[PDB]
């Protein structure tokens, strides 16, 4: 209730009540107005929030270890058309079959809870999760670091959105600004390092 | 270092993980058991029949 | 969020969703086999 | 002879030779010609293939003899003749 | 012996009378050998009365003998004639044992057998030696004849270092085969603490005829197996691989 | 109230000790909460310890109290083929939450003890 | 019940007596009984069809290409002549006993045993029924007389469900196959062995 609102001094909306890792009752549309939607938005946003961490993982990290000179990693933008020891489009189409696996499963879990967790060859390989989208197990918690007390997980995965959240902001900060200026991330940093005041959107 | 353990709750874990590796030898071994010599077991049946 | 959904799926609103989708189809197929006065396949 | 090869890492130098036996694989068939001396032990006692403990001689014959059941149905009937 | 028969007669008959009709058909001798040797030994691993194991076990070495034939090199043919001498010797002294173990235990199933080393030493000796023998182990002459098939495939005119190595892999799988086969007769029916077997009844190591019929095939293997040229005595080959070697192809 | 009592590593007339505890949990931390030592000459950092695993070098015996606990597992069932059908392993194992008002007695670790010369 | 989708769940009416019952319909094809009874029996015909039609179009090549025997490619089969075979005549032929057979057997779901009942001799036995609509062993049907017909059934049945199923996707594989590649299907299998990333349904378009 009197947890931290986005915009203090409002009234956040009903169906956010803070239960909910990260609820600082933001809705202004109310997306998530139903309890439906909400369920599913939840998981929308929890898979958003570890793909762009990967991503911001990769993009920044290798541009920053190449502007150095350690490495060779090119362009994230042009790393796409780069040729690698095959064509991109099978090893795309390959990525198509392996991701749908998973992407597949955790969409049973999505729409059926707990009815995918055991392992369909070897049954004694079973998944210890039981929060949708937390899977647990031993291949997802090689050594546990989820099964804890409340009030723990509810700040770790308050830890886990709000990094997610800063990631997905910081890839999107990687995709405009290598298109309307030149160069790669952390070029975009410096420039803006020497004059911070003349150096900026208004160029 | 008992009087104020605070970790002693996840500590634990680390060992409750450790100790069941190298009791299970690595788990490497089982695994030629559980392939190879399950393997070959089966192959000269197969080419039995 | 309901009464969203809802009004979008009254029989007009699918309609032109419906439709346009036909119509990109249509012609993007027409974009990459033009002409097209026989079915020369078998 | 003994060639000195100097090679590009150490201080290698060798000598070999030559050697077969000239014809003696005549001589050494002949000294195993002491299979004409198997008779002396042969000639020693064997060990249970003569012992009490053994009756029948085939590749078979003690294991499978093994038919005395026949007998006895046999001797069954005949002590319900009797 | 009787084996020997069909290697000895095809050497005879076929590579020295009918060359232009060999020459086109070595290879796909050599394929059957190769796959001959890792499938008699798959197929023994299978069986479970000793008997037909050791059985299997001499049908595996006479995949040596084929690869040999075919590869038409001096050695290779070469290397086939001590190859048959040097398995004369150890599968018959390997049946020999095999069929004088039984007799004593009248068991033929190899799950039942005890721990026959404790009543009876000498036997237990005598075969390991020929099981290590059998095992192509160096020293012993069950080794230096596949050593030698394999420098005549190596070293063989009739093929272009495409099959060379992937037959000699497939015939090298035959060493990691045996063994796997082999002692695991060797343990179940030797090691291992049985019953009580004390009563020197039924259980008699071997007198004396029998252990020096075991001795005196067993040393002519090393005496072999040490200096191999007491059966190399052949110079035939000299003129039996020289017709095949200029024709076409 | 699990009212327990342990009959501690065999003195001369008994060596009884008695703890309070509230069910729920597994024997092995409600041992461990009562301080009452259960891993006989075992000792902290790695030696056959961790808790609900593989060794077994907890088998605690028990007299009195037996139908109030979780029924054996398999595991049990392996790591214990010397067993008397009596103790257990104790750390794969659990007392009801519900059984507020039990009464069970345990002996602790055997194979150190000479008893049942008593009573 | 190990379904063919994990999670969800199989319909109300593939209870599963049927062998190969994976709970798969999607399409909501089997939801009448007289529709689902006359369905099973096209499965079993099709994939025993199925099953040597591969074999026919797979053996034959096998042996062309590594030089034991030689003949046409199955996708050029058709065309093939020896001796006193018009094409004309033999589909004639092959429609009249094809349809001799068939036919009794559509009698024989139509209406069971009626088919074994009748004058002609020597033969009136056997061709009753094998007491499984879809398996009419009989002691001419099954000159090895080798079923018990209710335990394996189960379990063994089972086994000619999922090969013919398999079957039938195979041969749907070479006719693609050969619709693209122009050529045998141990070709493309050879083909693609050679250079797999290379050789691929991408680089064949
Ligand atoms: C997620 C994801 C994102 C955000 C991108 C983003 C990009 N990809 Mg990429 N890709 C992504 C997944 C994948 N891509 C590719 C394979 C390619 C190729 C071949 C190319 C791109 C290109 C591009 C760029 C197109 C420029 C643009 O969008 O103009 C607004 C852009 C940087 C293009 C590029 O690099 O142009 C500079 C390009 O040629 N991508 C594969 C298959 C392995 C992916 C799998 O998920
Ligand atoms: C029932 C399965 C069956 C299938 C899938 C085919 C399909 C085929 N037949 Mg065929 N036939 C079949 C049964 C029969 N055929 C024939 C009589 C013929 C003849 C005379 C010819 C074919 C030919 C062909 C081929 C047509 C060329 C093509 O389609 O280009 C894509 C193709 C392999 C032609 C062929 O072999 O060309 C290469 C051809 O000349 N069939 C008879 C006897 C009447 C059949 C009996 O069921
Ligand atoms: C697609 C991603 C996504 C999804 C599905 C959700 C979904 C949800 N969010 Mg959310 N959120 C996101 C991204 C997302 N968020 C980002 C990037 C931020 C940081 C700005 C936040 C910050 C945030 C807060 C602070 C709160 C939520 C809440 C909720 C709720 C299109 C844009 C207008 C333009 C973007 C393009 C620019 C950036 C370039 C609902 C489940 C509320 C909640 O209850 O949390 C659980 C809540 O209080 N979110
Ligand atoms: C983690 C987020 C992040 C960070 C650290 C930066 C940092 C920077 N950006 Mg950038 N950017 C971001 C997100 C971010 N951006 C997003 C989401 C977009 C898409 C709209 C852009 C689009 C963009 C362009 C088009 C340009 C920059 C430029 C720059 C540099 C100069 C600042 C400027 O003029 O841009 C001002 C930035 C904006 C107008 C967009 C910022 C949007 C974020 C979400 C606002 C909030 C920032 C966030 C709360 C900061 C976190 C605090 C702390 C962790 C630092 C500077 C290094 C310029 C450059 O290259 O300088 C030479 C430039 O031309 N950015
Ligand atoms: C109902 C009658 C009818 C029929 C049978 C067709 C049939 C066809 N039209 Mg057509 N057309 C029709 C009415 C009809 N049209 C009407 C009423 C109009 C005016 C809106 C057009 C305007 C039109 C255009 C502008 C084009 C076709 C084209 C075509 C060809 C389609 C090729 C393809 O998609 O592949 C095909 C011959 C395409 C073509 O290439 O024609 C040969 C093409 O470009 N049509
Ligand atoms: C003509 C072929 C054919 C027919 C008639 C059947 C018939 C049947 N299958 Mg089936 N199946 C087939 C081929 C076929 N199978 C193949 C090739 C596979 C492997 C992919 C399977 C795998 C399969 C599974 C895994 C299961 C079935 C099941 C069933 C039964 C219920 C489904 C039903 O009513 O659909 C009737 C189907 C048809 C009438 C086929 C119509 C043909 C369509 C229109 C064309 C197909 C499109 C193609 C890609 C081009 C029914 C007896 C279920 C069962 O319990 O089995 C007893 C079940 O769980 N099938
Ligand atoms: C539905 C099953 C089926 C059908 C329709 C055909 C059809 C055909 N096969 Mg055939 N075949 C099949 C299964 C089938 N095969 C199977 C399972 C095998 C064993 C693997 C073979 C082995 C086989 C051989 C070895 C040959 C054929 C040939 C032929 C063709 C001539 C007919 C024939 O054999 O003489 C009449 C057959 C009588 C029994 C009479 C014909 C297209 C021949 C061919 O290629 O013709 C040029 C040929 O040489 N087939
Ligand atoms: C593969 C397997 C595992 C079986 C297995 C079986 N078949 Mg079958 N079958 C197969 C291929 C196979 N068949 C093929 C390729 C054909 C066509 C030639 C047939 C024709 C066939 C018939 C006609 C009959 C069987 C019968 C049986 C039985 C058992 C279930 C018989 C049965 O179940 O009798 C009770 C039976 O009637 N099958
Ligand atoms: C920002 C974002 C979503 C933002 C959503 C917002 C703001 C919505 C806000 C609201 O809805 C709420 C909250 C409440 C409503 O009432 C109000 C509004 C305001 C409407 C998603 C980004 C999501 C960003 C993602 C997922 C980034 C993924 C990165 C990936 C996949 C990896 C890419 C790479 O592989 C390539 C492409 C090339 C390699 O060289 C490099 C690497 C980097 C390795
Ligand atoms: C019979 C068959 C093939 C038989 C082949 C034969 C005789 C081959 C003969 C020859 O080669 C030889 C022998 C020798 C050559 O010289 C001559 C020819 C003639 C060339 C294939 C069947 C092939 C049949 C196939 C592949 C059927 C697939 C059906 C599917 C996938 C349907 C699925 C669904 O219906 C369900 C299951 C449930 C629904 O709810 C959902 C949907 C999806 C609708
Ligand atoms: S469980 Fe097995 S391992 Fe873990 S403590 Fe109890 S005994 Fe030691």
């Amino acid at each position: 209730p009197e947890r931290p609102i986005w915009f203090p001094g409002s009234t956040p909306p009903p169906w956010l009540d803070g239960s909910l890792p990260g609820d600082f009752g933001f809705d202004p549309w109310g997306l998530g107005s139903d309890p439906e939607s909400l369920r599913w938005n939840v998981q929308a946003e929890l898979v958003h929030c570890r793909w762009a961490m990967l991503g911001a993982a990769g993009i920044f990290i290798p541009e920053l270890l190449t502007k150095i000179g350690i490495l060779n990693t090119p362009s994230w933008y042009t790393a796409g058309e780069q040729e690698y020891f095959t064509d991109t489009t099978t090893l795309f189409i390959v990525e198509l079959i392996l991701i749908g696996w998973a992407e597949g499963r955790r969409w049973a879990d999505i729409i059926k809870p707990g009815c995918v967790n055991t392992d369909p060859i070897f049954p004694n390989n079973k998944l210890t999760g039981t929060d949708v989208g937390y899977p647990g197990g031993l291949w997802f918690d090689p050594l546990g670091y989820g099964t804890g007390s409340p009030e723990k997980l509810k700040e770790l995965r308050t830890k886990e959105i709000k990094n997610g959240r800063l990631a997905m902001l910081a890839v999107m900060g990687a995709w405009f600004q290598a298109e309307y200026t030149g160069t790669g991330p952390i070029d975009n940093l410096f420039a803006h390092l020497a004059d911070p005041g003349h150096a900026t959107i208004f160029r | 270092f008992v009087k104020r353990n605070p970790k002693k709750e996840f500590l634990d874990q680390v060992k409750k993980n450790i100790y069941s590796w190298s009791y299970n030898r690595g788990y490497i071994d089982i695994f030629y058991t559980r392939v190879f010599t399950l393997g070959i077991r089966g192959l000269t049946e197969l080419t039995e029949f | 969020m309901r009464d969203i959904k809802t009004y979008l799926s009254v029989a007009p609103v699918l309609s032109t969703l419906w439709f346009g989708a036909l119509a990109g189809l249509l012609i993007e197929i027409n974009r990459l086999f033009p002409d097209a006065l026989s079915f020369p396949f078998f | 002879n003994q060639r000195d090869w100097v090679v590009t890492k150490s201080i290698w130098h060798l000598s070999d030779t030559a050697i077969k036996s000239f014809y003696t694989f005549y001589a050494m068939f002949t000294v195993w010609g002491v299979c004409f001396f198997a008779s002396m032990k042969a000639s020693m006692a064997d060990p249970f293939y003569d012992s009490e403990h053994y009756r029948g001689q085939g590749g078979d014959g003690t294991v499978h003899w093994y038919y005395d059941r026949q007998e006895d149905i046999e001797a069954t009937a005949r002590g319900d003749l009797l | 012996i009787l084996l020997k028969m069909g290697a000895y007669g095809l050497i005879r008959i076929n590579m020295e009378l009918l060359p232009h009709a060999h020459y086109l058909f070595s290879p796909w001798l050599v394929i059957i050998g190769a796959i001959q040797i890792i499938y008699a030994a798959s197929t023994s691993l299978g069986q479970r009365n000793f008997k037909k194991r050791i059985a299997y076990s001499s049908v595996s070495h006479m995949g040596f003998i084929i690869i040999g034939i075919g590869s038409i090199t001096n050695i290779g043919l070469n290397g086939a004639i001590l190859q048959i001498l040097s398995h004369g010797f150890i599968g018959a002294t390997l049946f020999f044992l095999a069929g004088t173990a039984s007799d004593r235990m009248r068991l033929v199933y190899l799950e039942e057998l005890g721990g026959i080393s404790i009543p009876m030493p000498k036997i237990f000796t005598m075969f390991s030696s020929f099981s290590m023998a059998s095992l192509a182990l160096p020293g012993m002459s069950g080794f230096v004849a596949e050593l030698v098939v394999f420098f005549g495939l190596i070293t063989s005119p009739k093929f272009l270092l495409m099959p060379k190595a992937l037959i000699t892999f497939v015939m090298a799988i035959g060493m990691i085969l045996t063994p796997i086969y082999l002692l695991s007769m060797l343990r179940q029916m030797f090691y291992g603490y049985k019953l009580f077997n004390v009563p020197n009844a039924n259980f008699v190591d071997s007198g004396p005829r029998e252990l020096f019929i075991l001795i005196c095939i067993f040393l002519p293997v090393i005496g072999i197996g040490i200096y191999p040229d007491f059966v190399l005595s052949l110079s035939v080959d000299r003129v039996e691989a020289l017709l095949s070697n200029y024709y076409p192809k | 109230f699990a009212f327990v009592s342990p009959r501690l590593l065999p003195d001369g007339t008994p060596d009884v000790h008695y703890r309070t505890a509230c069910g729920g949990q597994k024997l092995r931390d409600i041992m461990l909460d009562a301080y009452i030592d259960l891993y006989g000459p075992y000792d902290k950092l790695l030696l056959n310890c961790s808790g609900g695993g593989e060794c077994g070098t907890c088998i605690v015996e028990v007299v009195e109290g037996g139908e109030m606990l979780s029924p054996k597992n398999e595991v049990e069932k392996e790591k214990l083929k010397r067993k008397p059908k009596s103790w257990r392993l104790a750390c794969q194992a659990t007392v009801g939450n519900p059984d507020s008002t039990g009464q069970m007695v345990i002996q602790q670790l055997p194979e150190w003890k000479v008893h049942k010369w008593d009573k | 019940r190990a379904t063919w989708l994990p999670g969800l769940d199989p319909p109300a009416y593939l209870d599963g007596t049927l062998p190969g019952d994976y709970g798969f319909d999607p399409l909501g094809l089997g939801e009448q009984p007289e529709d689902l009874k006359w369905y099973v029996q096209a499965e079993l015909v099709h994939c025993r069809f199925a099953m040597a039609g591969v074999a026919g179009i797979l053996g034959t090549d096998l042996i062309r290409v590594s030089g034991i025997g030689n003949l046409p490619v199955w996708f050029e089969a058709g065309a093939t002549k020896f001796d006193f075979a018009n094409t004309t005549a033999l589909f004639f032929v092959q429609l009249l006993l094809m349809g001799f057979v068939e036919t009794k057997r559509y009698m024989d779901f139509v209406s069971p045993g009626s088919q074994a009942k009748e004058g002609t001799f020597l033969g009136i036995e056997a061709s009753l029924e094998g007491l499984q609509p879809g398996y009419p062993g009989g002691p001419l049907f099954n000159p090895m007389g080798l079923a018990k017909d209710i335990e394996n059934a189960n379990e063994v049945k089972l086994k000619e469900i999922k090969n013919g199923r398999l079957a039938m996707v195979a041969m749907l594989g070479f006719i693609v196959q050969a619709s693209v590649t122009h050529a045998g299907p141990i070709d493309n299998l050879l083909t693609h062995l050679s250079d797999p990333f290379n050789k691929n349904i991408i680089h064949a378009l």
